């Protein structure tokens, strides 16, 4: 019985631990999600993977999950492990609301989940979750926020982050084109279509290959809007009109 | 047991020179009704000890079951050891006290007779866990009626023969037939000696009714 | 219930999982702390900023009470659950014995939490070290540290993390009595110490002072720019 | 490749009980001497750094008013056994209204020392000395990671154990006094430690029949050093 | 049963009687109702004699474990708070306990009052028992913060004497302690029949 | 319905001396209006220097005695010496309190010698509070015996009477007389008087007859 | 060898090695010898020490007024069964109010120690109990083993270098059922001088004798009261 | 009794293509008011309300456990809840405390979301649902409210006359009750808008 | 290899070796035979005298389960009396629940399922014992069952377990047990265990016999001394 155990919890003699680094190796492939904010609003741009010609395209989204009444998350990695984490922090926000009668701040929802995710890396003799995921949202203490989780269990606030297959190619270009607090939610939409033009090897940016959802603050609404496939392609060609002018004039 | 349904009545017991004699009737009452008229209220434990009981009869069949197993499993060890009568008296005392402490008693009152290693043994066991030893015992209304007849012989004459004791029990069983509404004219006498345990059959008494012609 | 002995003895008497965890500490970022006679000063280095992230979510100096600060190194996932269990204990002390928690008491809670956790079934040990700094009642400033095996241990100056042997060898040739003369003079010891480490040329350092009556006070990168100017200016003229 | 934690040797002893005996050869050395006048009991500190505060570490710690202790090997898991010994003496005082003797403290700890397994996880890597004065006079005991305790007269425990035990059999006799048993132990510690002996590298504690457990400090300690 | 305690400039004075009854029958005349927790703490016995004897012996166990771990003595505020929490777990089950906790502390004198119901209050004067209301009347007249030592001895001694005179369940002898800086000191123990000849003339 | 208690009577008496301790009790077991036996003492020998008396509900007196005799063996197997008299009294206070919410209906008096060879008497309540006294009387006739020993032993309420300590000889006839007065007016006080005397050399016993109503 | 790691795994020959390795632990402890007459049961032990200033490790323990044992093996497992041993004697005395019979005690030990020899990750108890006591049938000498197989015997010896002690007992056991306590003991003392090197034997500080007797409660003799028994022995022939 | 410890009254009434709900405003303890703005009608999505009456603890407790289970329903599924489905949800919630029951009696009123059809029902304190077509009432002054609605209800009523009927039903029945009053709030919902009015009642 | 460590793994040809290894431990125990007569069952165990120091009557390989049921074992003795405890405990729960003495077709069924339950898991090992059960009833006659370490039970007119198993049951079928009463059987049980275990391997040995039937009034007990001395008088007539 101790001959069949795989010991998914112990250290390695070099100090690190192997089991989550293999999971953070699997988080490299299989998906692309990114977020950006500088002003009123925050967006999630995700790239669809299964683009086969026989699917129904239902459930209002594919990788976007509405968590609270005023925050949502984009996910990446093992999709079966993703569904269990989503409906786990979905009722953390409700048992907060049951206890305090107030919507949950966006930061301490992330810390609650990342303590559950950390415990599997630490005891129990258990496979960890191969899931990293973003967080957008709004609260009255700091406004629009943007977070990133890791399978190790540590989080962080950000302004622009991708966890794609060429995420390191995207982050090196995000910190070449930005402005702190002045990118409104049209330049951010224009910058989002430019970044995933690069990191997607499939060229020409088919409007069904991506998903974009925005979170804008209306007075007592905090409207989370998954924008439809009729206004994506006009935003695609708007990138395509200026790039022919910017190349030829240089 | 909260309420005793089918009950017994008084049980007698007295030592003599080399053995103990115990008698009790063969009736199980139910309130004021005599339903079961052929039950036996004396159990012969293995060879040198012997038990009778009063109180609730369904609880007596339970202890008849448990003590029956504690003797069977010992004798197939081949140890050369058996339980003395006071070892059973010590066991049965702990069984009463550990069960009233859970507020769920056994509605019984038991008399343990025994003859081991040349000497007689006679022990009392109460429902509440009160236990002692005496050269003569009686339960129920026998503590009021037959018990004074036992002590006045034993204080004037400390030791008794076997024939004197068996005569003296049958006089006390006659008294309980007259002055007790829960008695019955059919009893049995059990006796330990060095030879073993012997239980006699359904004996009967001889009553006198000559004062009924006195107006 | 996963019942398996993780930490076992070696054939020469070591605990391998304990000393493997001490190498996870040996590649976390450097944290340095000294104490003055009136104001303590501790400050991490190697902030490693990427200018696209929130600067407050990456902090490693946190407070357990008003009087007790805490810095750490190692892996940050196991750190912030030791902190959240220590915040509960130092709060439940106030429901008991009425005075606030002494700085020595809270390190015995952390080290005993960290030891018995290298003793249980099916648990790898923690991979962090700590610096607990506090000025207790009657105004006695002192500090401690915590080995991952769970040995609490007081100091006058210390440094953990990646590049801790060079900094500790730097402080022994540098910790005089007059180096803790002024409050602005003890800070010039720390900024000279972390500059003698992984580079951190005023852009990767974050000191945090405590003047024995306030809370923690992070100076923004303007006085650190002011201090690193004069720390080099004295080195500019003497040599 | 991997045995359990509960496996006998072909030679028959165990593995990890025998491994824990090797672990106490890395701790600091410690010397205790039983004398009819009282029990003296000393240790070194093994100061690593000049910046280290010296008094924060300790090896002598008391269990009761009349029982002291001394630890070696690992230190972090010694604090578990000390706390079990403190609670055990208070439960004995609570129910019997007297002081638990020095021997019956030790077997209360030694029954705890071998209880690891895979139900209800490793042996303790410490070694202890117990100095105390019960009603049979002054006593001195020494337990093991294996759970074996025996009364000694002059026991030396630590990394310099067998070097000190040879030099301790030649100076001890049954009619010592406490003033010279203290001086006899510091000569042995002066030979075996690395650094030079001063009032900070070591500490002592004695228990007498008259007074309670007393631990020396840096004022009354260095008179024995200068008059060594 | 009558106990009292009051603090003043020179420490705390504790006094009690010694009669323990059983219905109308008197069990004993020599019951020491001020038990000695430590060399630096004192506790009284009021209500259930066995319940005050147990839980304050159990407190003395707990304060000793605190001293070995922390290397200083416990405060008077912390000691009563431990006793208030242990008793609360048996609330409603029928414990009788009305003790008081006395002792010098780092903040000066300490005098707290702990009930079996969960009351934990501070104060300057207290009087607990069946004849406690007889003790309050004479004690409120002669109380001052600036009493002398020999004057405060006479106040607490005569105050018990008036309570045993009216109450039927109070009597025996008058025990008297004094909590000082270093620790408590036993003052005296006078019989009431000797005080009757003293206080008459 | 089923009441778990009954009163079996009994009366015990202990006197602490200068180098002795005398413990006496009657030998009658009886509940209700009847008599169970005329021979059932209460003198229980714990050690050679400690005798306990147990009066009250007899089913609890049988149980409590056997609990104590086990724990005296557990002390010796764990401490290599017998218990002293003061250690027994501190132990039994915890045993009685352990069933605080379903108590024993037992009155207990422990007599015996201390470490210095002096008498010691510890009297208990059914919950487990105690103190050390010179003489106590427990049981049914405790209201009759306690005022008499205040006059004779305590020398109370007397004037111009010298204070001589009680000898062994005076304490024997003082005990024998006070049960004869108690057997007249109490219906529970029995027939034989078992007197156990603890000295520095062992335990002597003596049985004195009474009236047998 | 892969068949030599856990108690569960059988060998291809049918011999579990983890039981056989616990037999090596009882061969490491010092020797002790038990024997009986018609009316007495005597067990004699041989103490060891580490240095000349440390005390000697005692081996003979008092279980009840009519039962005593002698240990060989690691002492922490011995106290784990001894506390079980005391507990099973006094609760039978609590319930039945009688001394528990010796042959019925050991059957509880054999059931107690057989359980960890069949589970997973459970060691056997390495201990070597020799048991001497009284039933109503007179004296009894029993031995146990870590294989949970107890033996009824009339004279045995276990510990390090015990085979030489058994050869002495086989050629003298015709005399044991007659003699009184005086030369019954110094028959057993002549067994312990057989199991020693040829220079030191019995210097009144390494030997302990226990007797349970037909009118005698079980009594342990240590290092001062041994001296009446230990005198009267001849010199070792050489 | 227990229901009369705080008082309360909730009425719902069905109209043509609309449904109105009304309740009182008093919060008090057995004789004594405390405040006159105690909420007893809670929103459960658009065009669907619930009214609670009974013990003032369980009014605030059940309305938070029910909101807890409702948000998890409308996020696990992609739609709003039907009016009939919520009736089965509340009846599950009360019946779990079969022997520890909440002392409240809910009243549910709302429009069906797809085909805009009204719906009213009421439940006892252990969850026996009863759907009607005219009116449901709950609270302490129940018998006064039956004399109003049996004499004033009409089958097909525009939202103007529906408001006038439920106002005169509440202002006269609550005025006859002692422990209910201090103001009446009236919600009247329909498929296009929603209307909340407060009536001028006796503060007596 | 590696297919024979746990009892939870089949071989690549489909058999469990941990059961077969535990069967091999039975052929180091000596010999226990038992045959049933016309009106009873007679057990027989030849018992090795290992050394002179042991006592006559030690460590009996022949148990007593119920008042009428007997057990004779061969294997690892610590596991033998462990099975004897649960079989003794199983017969107690039958009487306490169903009121009467347990029959043998049910008793050997309940024990063998308990033995079978340790050949399924990696957490436990199989038992190292084979044993026999025999009894007599007035409504059922005599019964004789036998249980291997795998958990398989059958009925027998006579069986044998130990080292020389085939060499013992060779001579059992020479007898005619269908008609003999259990008096002539006792001489014939002892004779066939004298021709086995030559004096080369063993120095001396001990006869141990058992006995049940209506001549014993249904109770199980040992033979008297005088009857087994007749069988030991019937010892040295097998040299012709």
């Amino acid at each position: 019985s101790r001959r069949y155990d795989s010991r998914t919890t112990i250290f390695s003699p070099e100090g690190r631990l192997y089991q989550v680094e293999y999971a953070m190796e699997a988080i490299g492939h299989a998906g692309t999600c990114l977020g950006i904010l500088a002003n009123d609003g925050v967006l999630l741009a995700a790239e669809r993977r299964n683009i086969h010609k026989l699917l129904d395209e239902v459930f209002f989204s594919e990788k976007i999950y509405k968590l609270n009444e005023d925050m949502a998350c984009s996910v990446a990695g093992i999709t079966s492990d993703a569904n269990v984490l989503t409906n786990e922090l979905r009722l953390i926000a409700q048992r907060y609301l049951l206890q305090y009668q107030e919507p949950i701040p966006c930061e301490q929802l992330v810390t609650a989940l990342c303590d559950i995710k950390q415990a599997y890396t630490q005891f129990g003799g258990k496979r960890p979750f191969g899931v990293s995921l973003l967080y957008i949202g709004w609260d009255k203490h700091y406004g629009f926020q943007l977070y990133q989780s890791d399978p190790s269990g540590n989080y962080g606030g950000w302004k622009a982050t991708c966890i794609g297959n060429n995420s390191a190619a995207a982050v090196s270009m995000l910190k070449q084109d930005y402005k702190e607090g002045e990118m409104t939610l049209k330049s951010a939409l224009a910058l989002a279509i430019k970044v995933l033009n690069k990191t997607m090897d499939v060229s020409k940016l088919s409007a069904e290959k991506v998903e974009i959802a925005t979170l804008t603050r209306e007075n007592g609404k905090t409207v989370i809007r998954v924008l439809k496939q009729k206004e994506v392609e006009q935003l695609i060609k708007k990138h395509e009109e200026e790039e022919a002018k910017a190349e030829r004039e240089k | 047991t909260q309420n005793p349904m089918v009950t017994g009545t008084s049980v007698l017991g007295v030592k003599f020179e080399g053995g103990v004699v115990i008698a009790a009737d063969m009736l199980g009452s139910y309130g004021s009704l005599a339903r079961f008229r052929n039950i036996s209220r004396i159990m012969r434990v293995n060879n040198s000890t012997m038990l009778g009981a009063s109180g609730d009869y369904a609880d007596f069949q339970y202890l008849k079951q448990v003590l029956g197993q504690m003797v069977i499993d010992e004798e197939l060890l081949g140890d050369g050891h058996s339980y003395s009568p006071r070892a059973i008296h010590s066991w049965l005392t702990r069984a009463m006290y550990s069960r009233r402490s859970k507020m769920n008693p056994l509605w019984n009152t038991m008399v343990i007779g025994g003859y081991a290693d040349g000497e007689s043994f006679l022990g009392y066991v109460d429902m509440l866990g009160v236990a002692y030893e005496a050269p003569s015992l009686a339960t129920g209304y026998g503590a009021y009626l037959a018990q004074p007849l036992l002590r006045e012989v034993l204080e004037k004459q400390p030791v008794l023969s076997q024939t004197e004791a068996r005569d003296l029990v049958e006089r006390c069983m006659r008294v309980l037939y007259y002055r007790d509404a829960r008695s019955y004219n059919r009893f049995q006498i059990a006796t330990v000696t060095e030879k073993g345990v012997e239980i006699e059959g359904p004996l009967s008494t001889e009553t006198n009714w000559d004062i009924a012609h006195m107006i | 219930s996963y019942d398996r002995a993780i930490t076992v003895f070696s054939p020469d008497g070591h605990l391998f999982q304990v000393e493997y965890a001490q190498e996870a500490v040996k590649k976390g970022s450097t944290a340095v702390g000294v104490r003055g006679r009136d104001i303590v000063v501790l400050g991490v280095e190697k902030k490693s900023v990427a200018k696209l992230q929130d600067e407050r979510t990456v902090r490693k100096i946190c407070a357990l009470d008003d009087n007790v600060c805490m810095a750490f190194a190692g892996l940050t996932a196991d750190a912030r659950i030791v902190i959240n269990r220590a915040r509960v204990e130092c709060q439940s002390h106030r429901l008991t014995v009425e005075d606030p928690v002494t700085v020595e008491y809270i390190t015995r809670y952390i080290a005993s939490l960290k030891q018995r956790y290298t003793q249980s079934n099916g648990r790898r040990p923690f991979g962090i070290s700590a610096l607990i700094v506090g000025f207790d009642f009657d105004g006695t400033p002192r500090l401690y540290q915590t080995d991952p095996s769970g040995t609490y241990h007081a100091w006058k100056a210390n440094a953990i993390g990646r590049g801790a042997k060079s900094v500790r060898e730097f402080l022994e040739k540098n910790y005089t009595d007059e180096a803790i003369e002024t409050d602005d003079l003890t800070i010039k010891l720390v900024i000279k110490a972390l500059l003698e480490v992984v580079q951190s040329g005023g852009k990767n350092i974050e000191l945090a002072v405590m003047r024995r009556d306030q809370s923690l006070k992070i100076l923004n990168p303007e006085e650190i720019e002011k201090y690193v100017a004069e720390i080099e200016k004295e080195k500019e003229e003497n040599e | 490749y991997d045995r359990g934690v509960n496996t006998f040797s072909p030679e028959g002893r165990l593995f990890q009980v025998e491994y824990a005996i090797e672990a106490i050869k890395l701790g600091s050395t410690a010397i205790g001497i039983q004398t009819s006048e009282g029990v003296c009991l000393a240790v070194e500190k093994r100061i690593t750094s000049p910046l280290m505060e010296p008094s924060s570490i300790e090896k002598i710690v008391e269990i009761d008013a009349h029982i002291g202790c001394a630890m070696s090997g690992l230190i972090a898991d010694a604090k578990t056994l000390i706390d079990k010994a403190r609670v055990e003496t208070q439960n004995h005082w609570f129910t019997y209204n007297e002081t638990m003797t020095v021997e019956s403290v030790t077997q209360a700890v030694s029954n705890l020392a071998l209880q690891f397994g895979e139900e209800d996880s490793r042996p303790f890597g410490v070694a202890l000395l117990f100095g105390g004065v019960d009603e049979k006079g002054p006593q001195l005991f020494h337990m093991d990671p294996s759970g074996t305790f025996v009364q000694c007269d002059a026991r030396a425990i630590g990394s310099a154990s067998e070097g000190a035990q040879s030099s301790l059999q030649e100076v001890y006799h049954k009619s010592m006094t406490l003033k010279e048993a203290i001086k006899s132990s510091l000569i042995i510690l002066k030979q075996v430690m690395e650094e030079k002996l001063n009032a900070t590298n070591i500490e002592l504690a004695t228990v007498q029949p008259g007074q309670n457990f007393h631990m020396f400090t840096k004022e009354e300690l260095e008179e024995v050093i200068k008059d060594i | 049963t009558t106990t009292l305690a009051f603090k003043f400039r020179h420490g705390v004075i504790v006094a009690a009687d010694s009669r323990a009854t059983a219905g109308a029958y008197i069990a004993s005349q020599t019951v020491k109702k001020v038990i000695e927790i430590n060399p630096y703490l004192l506790g009284t016995m009021a209500g259930g004699a066995a319940d005050c004897s147990f839980w304050e012996r159990l407190l003395a166990r707990q304060c000793r474990i605190y001293e070995l771990r922390n290397k200083e003595r416990i405060s008077v505020a912390a000691a009563s708070k431990l006793l208030a929490n242990m008793v609360y777990q048996y609330k409603g089950m029928g414990l009788s306990m009305g003790t008081m906790i006395c002792g010098w502390d780092k903040r000066g004198p300490g005098l707290y009052y702990v009930d079996s119901e969960g009351n934990r209050i501070s104060g300057a004067t207290f009087s607990v028992g069946s004849g406690s209301v007889y003790a309050y009347g004479v004690m409120d007249r002669g109380y001052s913060y600036d009493l002398e030592v020999e004057q405060a001895y006479d106040l607490a001694r005569r105050a018990i004497y008036q309570a045993t005179y009216r109450d039927a369940y109070s009597g025996g002898a008058v025990n008297l302690y004094h909590v000082r800086e270093d620790g408590w000191i036993r003052v005296s123990s006078d019989n009431v029949a000797d005080l009757h000849e003293k206080y008459s003339g | 319905r089923f009441s778990p208690y009954v009163f079996n009577g009994g009366t015990i008496l202990a006197i602490a001396g200068e180098d002795f301790a005398i413990v006496a009790s009657d030998t009658r077991l009886s509940e209700g209006f009847s008599i169970h036996t005329r021979d059932s003492p209460k003198c229980y020998k714990l050690t050679d220097k400690t005798v306990i008396g147990c009066s009250g509900f007899h089913g609890d007196c049988l149980t409590l005695t056997k609990i104590i005799e086990a724990r005296l063996k557990m002390y010796k197997h764990s401490n290599n010496k017998a218990m002293t008299t003061g250690a027994i009294a501190a132990m039994l206070s915890t045993i009685l309190y352990s069933r605080r919410f379903f108590p024993y209906y037992v009155y207990n008096i422990i007599g015996g010698l201390d470490e210095e060879g002096k008498g010691a008497v510890y009297s208990f309540d059914p919950v487990g509070s105690y103190q050390r006294d010179s003489f106590k009387a427990g049981g049914s006739a405790s209201a009759m015996l306690q005022p008499l020993l205040d006059n004779q032993v305590g020398f109370k309420n007397m004037q111009n009477v010298e204070h001589v300590p009680l000898s062994l000889d005076r304490a024997m006839r003082l005990v024998k007389d006070v049960f004869i007065s108690a057997a007249e007016r109490d219906v529970y006080t029995g027939d034989a008087l078992r007197i156990c005397i603890v000295t520095k050399e062992g335990i002597r016993e003596e049985t004195v007859s009474l009236r047998k109503d | 060898n892969q068949y030599d790691n856990d108690v569960t795994v059988w060998s291809p020959q049918g011999r579990i090695h983890q039981i056989e390795y616990a037999m090596e632990a009882v061969k490491q402890g010092s020797a002790t010898v038990g024997l009986k007459s018609k009316t007495h049961a005597v067990l004699v032990a041989l103490k060891r020490a580490q240095s000349e200033l440390a005390a000697h490790q005692k081996k003979i323990l008092h279980v009840d007024n009519h039962i005593g044992i002698s240990i060989a093996g690691l002492t922490a497992d011995a106290r784990l069964l001894c506390n079980f041993m005391r507990q099973e004697c006094l609760d039978s005395r609590f319930v039945f109010d009688r001394p528990l019979p010796v042959s019925r005690l050991v059957s509880l030990i054999g059931s107690k120690t057989q359980i960890p020899t069949q589970r997973y990750g459970r060691r056997p108890y390495g201990v070597g109990l020799l048991i001497a006591g009284y039933d109503d049938m007179g004296p009894h000498i029993f031995q146990t083993c870590p294989s949970a197989n107890y033996f009824d015997c009339r004279a045995m010896s276990i510990g390090a270098r015990s085979q030489s002690a058994r050869t002495y007992l086989e050629r003298h056991m015709s005399e044991f059922m007659e003699c009184n306590l005086n030369e019954l003991v110094k028959h057993g003392l002549r067994a312990l001088r057989e199991t020693l090197p040829a220079e030191q034997d019995l210097t009144t500080k390494n030997v302990s004798i226990g007797i349970v007797g037909k009118d005698l409660e079980f009594t342990i003799y240590d290092d001062d009261d041994v001296s009446p028994f230990l005198e009267g022995l001849e010199e070792r022939p050489q | 009794s227990i229901m009369s410890y705080n008082g309360g009254a909730v009425m719902a009434m069905k109209g043509k293509n609309c449904v109105a709900i009304a309740a009182d405003r008093r919060f008090g303890i057995q004789a004594q008011m405390v405040t006159t703005d105690f909420q007893k009608i809670f929103p459960m999505g658009d065009r669907l309300y619930i009214g609670l009456a009974g013990l003032a603890t369980d009014v605030q407790t059940v309305a938070q456990r029910l909101k807890f289970r409702l948000n998890l329903y409308e996020l696990k599924e992609g739609r709003q809840i039907k009016p009939y489905t919520l009736m089965s949800m509340v009846a599950n919630l009360l019946y779990e405390k079969r022997f520890g029951p909440y002392y409240t009696e809910p009243v549910i009123a709302g429009l069906d979301p797809k085909t805009f059809k009204p719906f009213i029902c009421s439940l006892d304190l252990i969850g026996c649902p009863m759907v009607t077509d005219d009116f449901v009432v709950s609270g302490t002054c129940a018998e006064q409210m039956y004399g109003m609605c049996e004499s004033l209800w009409e089958p097909n009523m525009d939202p103007d006359h529906l408001f006038e009927t439920i106002s005169q039903a509440m202002l006269n029945a609550v005025d006859r009750d002692a422990v209910s009053g201090m103001g009446v709030i009236v919600h009247i919902i329909e498929k296009d808008k929603i209307t909340t009015r407060t009536l001028k009642a006796r503060m007596d | 290899t590696g297919y024979d460590l746990s009892a939870s793994t089949f071989s690549p040809d489909g058999r469990v070796f941990q059961v077969e290894y535990a069967m091999k431990a039975v052929e180091n125990s000596s010999t226990a035979i038992g045959i049933r007569c016309k009106d009873g069952v007679v057990f027989g165990v030849e018992k090795l005298v290992l050394s002179k120091l042991y006592e006559e009557g030690s460590n009996k390989r022949l148990f007593n389960v119920d008042r009428h049921v007997g057990m004779a074992v061969a294997g690892l003795l610590a596991d033998a009396r462990s099975l004897a405890d649960i079989a003794r405990e199983e017969a107690s729960n039958f009487r306490s629940n169903f009121g009467y003495n347990i029959p043998l077709k049910h008793l050997a069924d309940r024990v063998a399922m308990y033995v079978h339950a340790y050949t399924l898991y990696s957490a436990v090992r199989p038992f190292g014992c084979s044993f026999m059960l025999g009894s007599y009833s007035v409504n059922d006659g005599a019964q004789l069952y036998m249980i291997d370490p795998s958990g398989v039970s059958y009925g027998y007119w006579g069986c044998a377990i130990g080292k020389a198993r085939q060499a013992a049951k060779t001579e059992i079928e020479k007898l005619q047990m269908k008609e003999m009463t259990c008096r002539d059987i006792v001489k014939e049980v002892a004779k066939i265990i004298y021709i086995v275990h030559d004096e080369v391997k063993d120095k001396a040995f001990e006869l141990e016999l058992s006995w049940v039937g209506e001549l014993t009034n249904g109770r199980h007990e040992i033979v008297p001394k005088d009857i087994r001395e007749e069988a030991e008088k019937y010892a040295k007539e097998s040299l012709k």
